[PDB]
């Protein structure tokens, strides 16, 4: 059980596939769905989780295994998303105006950050690679940047007049940024109401599974514009109800499990 | 063995006596020109023959 | 042994030289050497069999002599011959046979089926006539403890190993880096892949190595080498170590710089290539090193370069292989090839008459098995097969 | 204990004698281990 | 992972990773605001980051985090840097709290939710603790026999149940292991996770300020160990604390060593 | 290389037997065969040398013979068979400092130093005396091949190894499980060591193996199986397997349990031993398979549960140890031991003649290496060398 350490691995190609873990995993494992309140309130039922946990019953998940968690709005959501669990699954209404919001959310989720902090008031930072991203938190981000030349003087703004940065974030509870990597900038953050943090995107998270509920698909979780992907697990629908949506997971929540994957780290 | 070489791409091995054309073996000239001192071809194999 | 060779030699030459027409001046050493080999025989009572579906049957000789007097050859004389000639042919087939599927841990090279053992002794030894075959020949030179050779050409040496090394692993199996190797009779199929196209590697550069390490030496081995494997060439679904899920793999083929091949014996470099393609030889070798890599192109077009993009997704896994055959080759030790029948002889005698599994020899002769541990119990006692089938082929085909 | 066990030729000779790095590196690529030990001890003295 | 490592005794290796990363390490010192108050300073962070760029640190790699009390940072002490160092003052009423404190940051835990309500619950091997987290925590608990009735306890009125915290915020509870109890807990102001432990976290490091060593991170009394990442320090002012801590940070550093199982930002991993 | 030896014992016999005062009964059938070998030598020119700083010389006989009319042999006798006596042993020592140095990968039993080739021939066969030594015995008999075998004072069969594998790792180095062993000359100290005592462990045990595979095969082994391993007993600081850091070592040696010693062959199993120590035997074996445990003690004093607690610190880690000491043998094949200086021989000529490298012995002929990799060609040379050099030292010590 050598842990902190990584070995070559050795196989084979005459062994045979084994037995289907399915319906062992479905049993040690544990399901989290998020949902909008527009569902519930749409639906207008009390009994509803313990019908949907009555139906993941004959697909094999037991009863307790199975976990709803409301969230009023997809901000809100963004707000510190804390996603512990062994398969989330998180459906997600579309607005246009919100594209950008919603995209930065499956940026955050689908993919494991690497965060360290940030001190605005003593250093100023730069980042070194394409994958080095600095992610805002909280209530209302309005976030300023000011870059600088080799000899620690502005580009365009000034050291003292905060006025003359740079704006990339206005009143926004979850922002992503990425600047020009390698030169040294100058924030300005709302530090009361927002907690800034520097992370580099390491390898993604096999564990969550974003459902766009409407529109045509649209998020682009790599930061650069040339790849513009869709995931394995970045699925789409086209809704005009809740109930049948919810009873579409139900009935292929095997294809979904089978897309998600538990955790390396 | 006297291996020679130009940037122009004209590469001529050959013995010192005799001067004798040979088949130039690389391998064997980028190991020598490394520390083995290297010498102008103001006389090159061609005027030298 | 010497003598049961040859038995088969002076038959088989006697079936071929003594024919109707032919002339006495051809023929005379022959039909002295016949007469010799049936004056030993003659009084000596054999035994045959008694393993398996064989038969136990008794060879009791006494045959009268070739005469002398012709110049040229008639049918009242072949006919003669022949009749004589059948039953030593029967009588070598069945000796074969019932040595083919003996076997012994202790001293495999001293003769089982004690017929043969009696044969071995010292009043049949009159009957060697000449000891001329290759087999025939390594044995005796091992007796008379000299440097050997059996020349080989496509040698199955290696043992049929299909197997993969991941050296950066996931539970997703989405960024991965590792080796695949086909290890197949005379050949290998070698591929590093990494799905990456070291692009977080330094210097844009990822080392891929294959360590063979044969079982046997080889000498003068003429040898086949190619980039760009095929067969692990195309879209795959690869099970892991465990067999408990599967991955996938969709290559895309790049060449593979800073190719290596060093052959070693006893771990001292013998033979080095570099960037050298096609026929090339080795000539003392015990183990082989294949070490290439894999280089990112610093210049793509866009076609390529939506190919090898910087995020974990990856759908496109880049690759670099190396093929390498051993066409021909020389050994001290005895093997199968693509030329001879020793071995399917030998197989096929044991699965025909139903020999219980061996101590030494594993179950249907499963070469896989046989080559994996060549030790020296079993590769004494597969020289010995293999001598005495060939011996049997010389006569009955 | 160069001259011993990987017994060596007389230029070989003269020219470790002069400290020749043409057969110094001749050697450190042959992979003498009586030699790359004593450039890594001048690496182990050279660190400061 | 399950296969084997190998090794020598004679090599001289030199063959080994590199790679990057964050820029080659983080520094995060948890200090109390006495140490402020006292300074009376707002460019006493720059002044350290000047001086920790004597000793190799980079400009942008150490951090501080200031808390203002032990209790208030055993409310959820989210650590999230790769070196981790917590300066901690002695007070002889406080040692169970900056124990806790100490068991809970230098060792791993892997806690799952709890509901006290719809279950009764219990303890299985000698690590598998009850850990709570709040403003005010007050616990009481009754155990239970094989007959699921009570133990000098009344399921039913609260008042027999046992108290074995009150007016807490962090409370690490060990009971008998092996026996059902019946629990109450303000769930209202806390919450309450039964946690087990694992292998130390070699990433913090706490040093006690002032006082003789205390820290008694076995719950059992028959060990009462001393780590290497367990420090001591005797104080008038704290100036000299922190020019101590940063004429010594190489030997902090060469005593913590960077996590092994995953990364994460709070003091335990949530595994349902 | 019969004659070689055949020189070497009638000069040894020459020098013993022949002194002032000795009876001719006992010296006629010496003297002729000294007579013989002194007329077959006489009209021969050989030269010796050519390799190395090795001088070349030249040699050539011509001597008188000895007188067959005394009874009783006087000192002017004597001294000139000594002086005739002198010349053939420095010839016979050059011979041997010639032989000795030179290699080849084919036909290593066929003679180099062509003044050997040259004694090969049919002209000096007549000098043969007698065979009886150890070495010369089993090569004649390897020749004509047969069950051999050199008899070995704690031979030193297992190259040097001091090595250490960790089943669980961290890179603080703080809980380990793991092995070490020292594998060297005759000897074998293996020490499995966990550092939590086996707490954790289930049934509170926990295992470990040694699995030790020779090169050839021994035979009638007389081994030495005592616990607590003594090198792996006191505190260390060893190294990471990537050299990047150390770790800290305080052992406490418990018993092993359990404890199991199978000496194998082929894989199969041949002796196995069971919680027996002390002197114990091998008919033959390959490999040594020790396989041994640590039990967690259930009762424990104040002292030792304060030593095996059930935290992580963990500052003194539980071992249990095997020594293993082969301290005769019998072998086949030719090694070295503790009691011959054959090789010492052989080692020290190379050295003091600075002999190039060759194709076949490693440079400088270093055990390890040359154990480490036992090749055919790598036996037969050092079996002819060694053979060469008890001849040697039959003269010259
Ligand atoms: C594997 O699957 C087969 C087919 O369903 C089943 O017969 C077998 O019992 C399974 N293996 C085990 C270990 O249960
Ligand atoms: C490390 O490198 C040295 C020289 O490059 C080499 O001799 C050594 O074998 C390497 N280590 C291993 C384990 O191969
Ligand atoms: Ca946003
Ligand atoms: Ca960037
Ligand atoms: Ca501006
Ligand atoms: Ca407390
Ligand atoms: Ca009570
Ligand atoms: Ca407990």
């Amino acid at each position: 059980q050598n842990y902190g350490i990584n070995l070559p691995i050795t196989g084979s190609m005459d062994t045979a596939y084994a037995n289907s873990t399915q319906e062992e995993t479905f049993l040690t494992s544990t399901l989290c769905l998020y949902y909008p309140t527009e569902a519930a309130t749409e639906i207008n039922d009390n009994s509803w989780k313990d019908t949907l946990s009555q139906l993941f019953l004959t697909k094999g998940w037991p009863t307790g295994s199975v976990y709803f968690k409301e969230y009023t709005d997809i901000a809100s959501f963004s707000v510190d998303p804390q996603l512990y669990c062994d398969y989330n699954v998180v459906l997600m209404k579309y607005d246009a105006t919100l594209q950008l919001d919603m995209s930065e959310l499956a940026d955050l989720i689908l993919n494991e950050w690497l965060c360290n902090p940030m001190d605005i008031t003593l250093y100023y930072y730069q980042q070194t690679d394409e994958a080095n991203k600095w992610i805002s938190m909280g209530s209302s981000c309005t976030i300023k940047v000011c870059p600088l030349n080799t000899q620690t003087l502005g580009i365009g703004c000034l050291t003292t007049d905060t006025a003359t940065f740079e704006e990339v974030a206005t009143a926004e509870k979850l922002v992503i940024t990425d600047v020009v990597d390698g030169v040294n900038h100058k924030l300005d953050v709302t530090t009361a109401t927002c907690t800034i943090r520097n992370c580099k995107k390491l390898g993604p998270r096999e564990n969550v599974a974003v459902i766009q509920v409407g529109g045509s698909d649209v998020l682009d979780i790599t930061a650069d514009p040339t790849t513009a992907p869709q995931t394995e697990r970045m699925m789409r629908i086209n809704w005009k109800k809740w109930w049948q949506v919810f009873y579409t997971v139900v009935d292929y929540v095997n294809q979904i499990i089978q897309a998600m994957s538990k955790r390396s780290r | 063995e006297v291996f020679e070489a130009g940037t122009d791409g004209r590469f001529f091995a050959y013995r010192v006596e005799t001067f004798d054309e040979i088949p130039f073996d690389v391998q064997k000239f980028a190991d020598l020109v490394t520390d083995s001192p290297v010498i102008s071809a103001i006389i090159d194999f061609k005027t030298l023959k | 042994m010497d003598v049961l060779y040859s038995l088969s030699k002076t038959l088989k030459d006697a079936r071929d030289k003594i024919v109707e027409g032919t002339l006495y001046s051809n023929v005379s050493d022959l039909i002295q050497q016949f007469n010799q080999m049936i004056i030993t025989m003659n009084g000596n009572e054999f035994q045959t069999g008694g393993i398996g579906n064989l038969p136990i049957r008794n060879w009791n000789f006494d045959f009268g002599l070739l005469g002398t007097t012709l110049l040229n050859l008639d049918a009242n004389y072949v006919e003669t011959a022949r009749n004589t000639i059948d039953y030593f042919v029967d009588f070598v087939d069945n000796v074969c046979m019932d040595e083919m599927v003996r076997e012994s841990q202790r001293n495999g090279i001293a003769p089982q089926s004690d017929s043969l053992r009696k044969l071995s002794g010292i009043k049949f030894k009159r009957i060697n006539f000449d000891n001329s075959s290759e087999y025939i020949e390594n044995w005796n030179l091992q007796n008379r403890r000299q440097r050997t050779g059996f020349t080989f050409h496509k040698p199955n040496i290696f043992p049929y190993s299909a197997s993969f090394t991941l050296n950066r692993s996931q539970p997703a199996h989405d960024n991965l880096m590792g080796t695949m190797w086909l290890n197949a009779g005379s050949e290998i199929q070698v591929a590093g892949f990494d799905y990456s196209c070291a692009i977080n590697a330094p210097a844009n550069i990822q080392q891929f190595e294959h360590i063979v390490q044969l079982r046997r030496v080889l000498t003068t081995a003429t040898i086949t080498l190619l980039p760009d494997a095929e067969r692990f060439s195309f879209p795959r679904v690869i099970n892991s170590a465990d067999g408990a899920t599967t991955w996938y793999f969709n290559p895309v083929i790049l060449r593979p710089n800073n190719v290596e091949v060093e052959f070693l014996l006893n771990g001292q470099i013998i033979n080095t290539y570099q960037a050298r393609f096609g026929t090339i030889i080795a000539r003392n070798f015990d183990t082989i090193r294949l070490s290439f890599q894999l280089m990112r192109p610093p210049n793509m077009t866009p076609a390529v370069a939506a190919l090898f993009p910087n995020a974990q997704p990856f759908e496109h896994h880049a690759t670099v292989g190396l093929t390498l055959r051993i066409e021909s080759a020389v050994c001290e030790s005895v093997l199968a090839d693509a030329s001879k029948t020793m071995l399917a002889n030998v197989t096929s005698v044991r699965q025909e008459y139903a020999i219980p599994v061996g101590p030494v020899f594993p179950p249907g002769m499963n070469w896989t098995d046989l080559i994996t541990n060549y030790s020296p119990s079993r590769e004494d006692n597969l020289q010995r097969v293999f001598t005495v089938a060939s011996i049997r082929s010389m006569l009955v085909k | 204990n160069l001259n011993d066990n990987y017994g060596i030729s007389r230029q070989q000779a003269f020219n470790l004698l002069r400290s020749d790095p043409r057969v110094l590196r001749e050697f450190i690529n042959q992979d003498n281990p009586i030699i790359r030990n004593r450039i890594e001890q001048l690496i182990m003295q050279c660190r400061l």
